């Protein structure tokens, strides 16, 4: 780069940069689904994965409240 | 007579026989007690062997299948987190920022997906190449929007910048107050041009703050919104401030202003009136006192500018260097093995002794017939 | 020899008997050898059964109770991370941003809690309704602050916007340089009114940059700090710029400036001097080249403005469309069972073989009496 | 006499002849009992063999199988634990794509941060202040991912150096001061509003209130936002019409009614058709304000109302929550074997073998005579 | 909404938007506590949960250093 | 603190604040490495720890693409 001292105006110009200017927006849409999970019928009641599913079920219920379109609530 | 002798010996011999059979009678009487006795040993062994099975069959396999079940449970919990990372991570981000993402994260859109998008953008080949090379900037200058949670699906949109204008000349202007003095009065002019200028087709774009454009190498990534379109003739202000060709933006004052203005490659210093402005090094405090007026110095000229007692750094100050490695993870696998060879030698032993005991009573029966 | 015939038979039978009891003595001699041998089989069998128990009792239950403990160990670790998500998520967030949160995250305040806070805000009923519908914005326009870690507890504050002014007329101004030329001289006007305007009681609020207000549908969420209060009469600038009622803020230039300014529903284009300004479409390339001067076009008129070789997009460009699903999680439970029937019958067999033997040594004792 | 002896001989031999045939039958029964008990012990052994076959093969296998999953999961969980920092740091650089808004707790620990500040090139008191407000140091700083090499992550943290501390600072707010004579309005409005920090040789002006952050009495000001002004500018807060400095003030011909908030109070401007009133949170309205400019303290009221628009002077404190997670418990329930009652049975077995063995020695003893 | 072109001033007005203007701040205070965990006394020393507790206790020791009030440090 | 009302200019001055001004940047460099992990060869195929590593391996492969210097890609 080259930086020139401008004594007349007590200023400096620094040139040699190259532009990157935004001219638009390009959009992709994603759909994420949770994978299938098998039913654990060897246990009774409070399993570690049922409590893991109901936690992630709930995380989605709350995440829902903040959706972009109103018709998702 | 001879008859009496032989019969006499016979009757005598019967006495010798009655005593052998009376011992044999007693001997067998003892043997039958041993057979009956050994049996009560075998039975007690059978009842003992039965409770051993009852423990193995019931109380032990119960504990194992329970542990086998919990095992399968934990595996499912941990697998769920693994097989669904991206899903869970994406939900995590939209929750921390409530529906929007400051950047296009690695979870929101993979490198593969990003490059495929940029390659399918509506622009020229060289611009696609440049975006691909600065894909970091592409992610940061873009963002992500949660569209909706539908059932168990999370639907979101990533928005990528399209860099259609590239590699045209750009420059940055810095300035300090230029004060002149005649007979104890100060007349001070100061440029208001300061900022980023980027040349475009048919006009020049002006970005007033240094933060409005981001530097990655020689390339300048400039915020479109911050931009002000200025006439091309404005670049003439870096030759003559007092040019009649352009209305050069510069302000005048009646009072002196002493300050330090930092350049990419140096710094502008303004020393006036009662201030002691000097340039320093990192080790030694002062290496040169600066003259009154406007001075320009290089990052390679000094490392420091001092104005009275305030020390200004010209470059980033390099500090420590850390290196960290996590604790080693080791395996706790220690299988149990059963001595089957040693054990089977004992059972082979039993089965022979059975056949040996069985074979002897057969000799016994041969002897009787 | 009358006596001798009888006397001869007696010694004869005695000889036949003498050899018979010695056979029985030898038979019995083998028999208690068989009894003794079977005993040593049962002994070795018993010692085997003892060694089998010691492995089951000690070496095996050791392994089970160990695995039983590790199972309980991991269930506790995994349960801890589950039952304490919010706590752990919140600590993560205040750490990542060092004490402050960019938004009121889902973890910072649940929807139930968020709604309950908004309903208890000090405002009118209708304004509460709007916040409830745009609670996303409430979250993002608000933020959270870490107050302290006290012992083992985390105390923080969420800070929510109070939307007291709603549903008042609002509008946005965009402008381009309106350059006029007569005899090689350029007269260039440019509105400096440009930005967001929201009508308020006793004044009009002016937001100079477009980012200063966030658009969600017809509603505009405008940043209080950015606002500059201007007289209502400033709106008159949109009927007549040369109105004497308000000092319409407008700048003059002597040089031509070519540019594109995007509006919500369209774009302002300025073509002057040496520029090739054209309009484009989605499929085809050119639909009209623009005349020199100030032109206005709609998002529904075109999708592209081209200036020389720079293509400006009027609307968002719709790209690829992905769908991703995680790997399935399955259960791996395969219990172990012991085939008890074939065994349990075999032990009945044993106790019965015991029972037969015991009775036979009783018959033998009977016969001896 | 000769024949007499012969008759007695047959007599005793016949009395004996029936006895040994009784003993012979007795021994035959016994040999069937020994043979019978043996066919029993054998069946007991094959069952004990199958019990081993189940324990040795099918049961320890399931235990070692469970032992392996156990070791597998312990490794997975330990990995995430022993490598939290590594994994957290990689998380953050992914979520923000190469850059970090703050110096997070994971990026640089409190120990590392403090050592860094102590080795900064500044005075003892400046080092002290940064150590006291290290929260701010973190947020005004940021982090950069330099590169991922193989399996190692290299990044740089960038810390602010606060070299200027404890110099006088103040903030200016104003509302339009409109004057009226004979139905016409003259409205002047200060435009100097913002943050002022006094520095060596100059005074720095930060135009927007967001440009400086307040923590107690200290004001952390963003350097880029700063504008250098003559020290005499402070003179505007005594006489606006001072000739010593060009006081930046705008004039208007129209009334502007508004509320401007101060740190310790608020400026109210009531002109023309507005009903400006003062309120409290507990009591509804406490005073209607006279037309003109009023200044009220945050401790004078809690609310300024303009027509039907209610402005809050202070933060409104809402609910106050406390949340605790579900308790995590151990499910450890070891399995124990009832060893005492069993081992008595084995001792029971070993004696019946030796008692029986002692009996067959007796049987043979009698036979050796 | 409807956007009007002003041909005299080369400008555009877009009307029909509705305002949402912030007039104050409303604050809630939260206190989060860690759930109780039983002591795992069936094992000796290095448990996965003790290192998990000693990890988050350490996470909190560090989080403390950036608290808003000084009297918490 | 002291806040004075200037009634001639309808303005407020609030003094008593103290300055904290940035004069430079001080920088530290970090290198974080993942700890060694043993090969668990007692299992067949899908290990829970084997897939956790292949996750962390790809996270790094993807994180590489956003690194500051090009010679790291
Ligand atoms: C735009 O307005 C200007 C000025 O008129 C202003 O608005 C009026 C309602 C009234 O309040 C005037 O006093 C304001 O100044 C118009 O231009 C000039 O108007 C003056 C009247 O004072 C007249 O003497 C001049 O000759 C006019 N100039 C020209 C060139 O005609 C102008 O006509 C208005 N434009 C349109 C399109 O209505
Ligand atoms: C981790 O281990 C696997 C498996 O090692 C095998 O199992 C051992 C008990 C022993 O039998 C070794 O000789 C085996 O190699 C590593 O090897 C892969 O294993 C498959 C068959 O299991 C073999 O065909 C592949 O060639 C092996 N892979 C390679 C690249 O050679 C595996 O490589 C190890 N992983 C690491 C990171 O070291
Ligand atoms: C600066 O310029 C002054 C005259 O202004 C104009 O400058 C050139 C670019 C032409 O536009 C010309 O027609 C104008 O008159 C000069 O008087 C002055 O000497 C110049 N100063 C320096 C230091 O060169
Ligand atoms: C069984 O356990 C004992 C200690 O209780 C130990 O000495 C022996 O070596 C172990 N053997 C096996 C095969 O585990
Ligand atoms: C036990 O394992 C053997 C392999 O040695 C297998 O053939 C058999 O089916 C298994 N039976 C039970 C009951 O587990
Ligand atoms: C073994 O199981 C039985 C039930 O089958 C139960 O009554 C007994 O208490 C158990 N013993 C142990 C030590 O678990």
């Amino acid at each position: 780069l080259k930086e020139s001292y401008l004594e007349e105006s007590c200023s400096t110009i620094t040139e040699g940069y190259l532009s990157v200017l935004r001219t638009g927006w390009y959009t992709n849409v994603f759909t994420l689904e949770v994978g299938d999970v098998e039913n654990l019928t060897c246990a009774d009641g409070p399993s570690l994965i049922k409590t893991e599913l109901d936690l992630t079920k709930s995380a989605l219920r709350e995440l829902r409240t903040v959706s972009a379109d109103q018709l998702a609530r | 007579t001879a008859a009496a002798v032989t019969a006499g010996v016979a009757i005598a011999k019967t006495i010798r026989l009655e005593s052998e059979v009376t011992a044999i009678k007693n001997a067998l009487k003892k043997t039958n007690e041993a057979v009956s006795t050994l049996g009560n040993g075998v039975r007690v062994l059978a009842t003992a062997v039965r409770e051993l099975k009852d423990f193995v069959s019931k109380n032990l396999t119960r504990a194992i299948n329970k542990n086998k079940c919990d095992i399968a449970d934990l595996k499912m919990a941990v697998s769920f987190s693994q097989f669904n990372r991206r899903f869970l991570n994406v939900v995590r981000q939209f929750s921390d920022n409530a529906g929007i993402t400051p950047a296009i994260s690695l979870d929101l859109m993979t490198d593969a997906e990003l490059a495929r998008a940029v390659s399918n953008m509506p622009t020229s080949a060289g611009q696609i190449k440049l975006m691909l090379e600065n894909r970091a900037m592409v992610r940061r200058k873009g963002f992500g929007i949660l569209i909706g949670v539908y059932g168990s699906s999370v639907i979101y949109m990533v928005q990528l910048p399209i860099f259609g204008v590239i590699d045209t000349p750009c420059w940055i202007v810095k300035a300090a107050p230029s004060c002149s003095e005649k007979k104890g009065n100060y007349a001070c002019l100061l440029r208001e041009d300061q900022g980023w200028y980027c040349q475009n087709a048919g006009s020049t774009v002006y970005y007033p703050n240094e933060k409005d454009c981001e530097t990655r190498g020689d390339h300048v990534f400039c915020d479109t919104a911050a931009g002000i379109n200025v006439a091309e003739q404005s670049k003439e202000c870096n030759i003559n401030i007092s040019t009649t060709n352009y209305p050069c933006k510069v302000s005048t004052g009646r009072h002196p202003i002493s300050m330090v203005a930092l350049s990419p490659l140096g710094a502008l210093v303004a020393c006036y009136k009662g201030v002691s402005c000097s340039i320093g090094s990192n080790r030694v405090g002062i290496i040169k006192q600066l003259n009154k007026g406007c001075s320009y110095i290089t990052n390679q000229d000094a490392d420091t500018v001092t104005i009275d007692n305030t020390v200004y750094q010209l470059s980033k100050v390099e500090g420590e260097q850390h290196v960290i490695k996590g604790r080693p993870v080791s395996s706790s696998f220690d299988p149990v093995k059963f001595p089957e060879d040693q054990f089977n030698v004992a059972l082979d032993q039993v089965f022979e002794s059975i056949e040996n005991s069985q074979a002897l009573v057969d000799q016994s029966n041969r002897i009787l017939s």
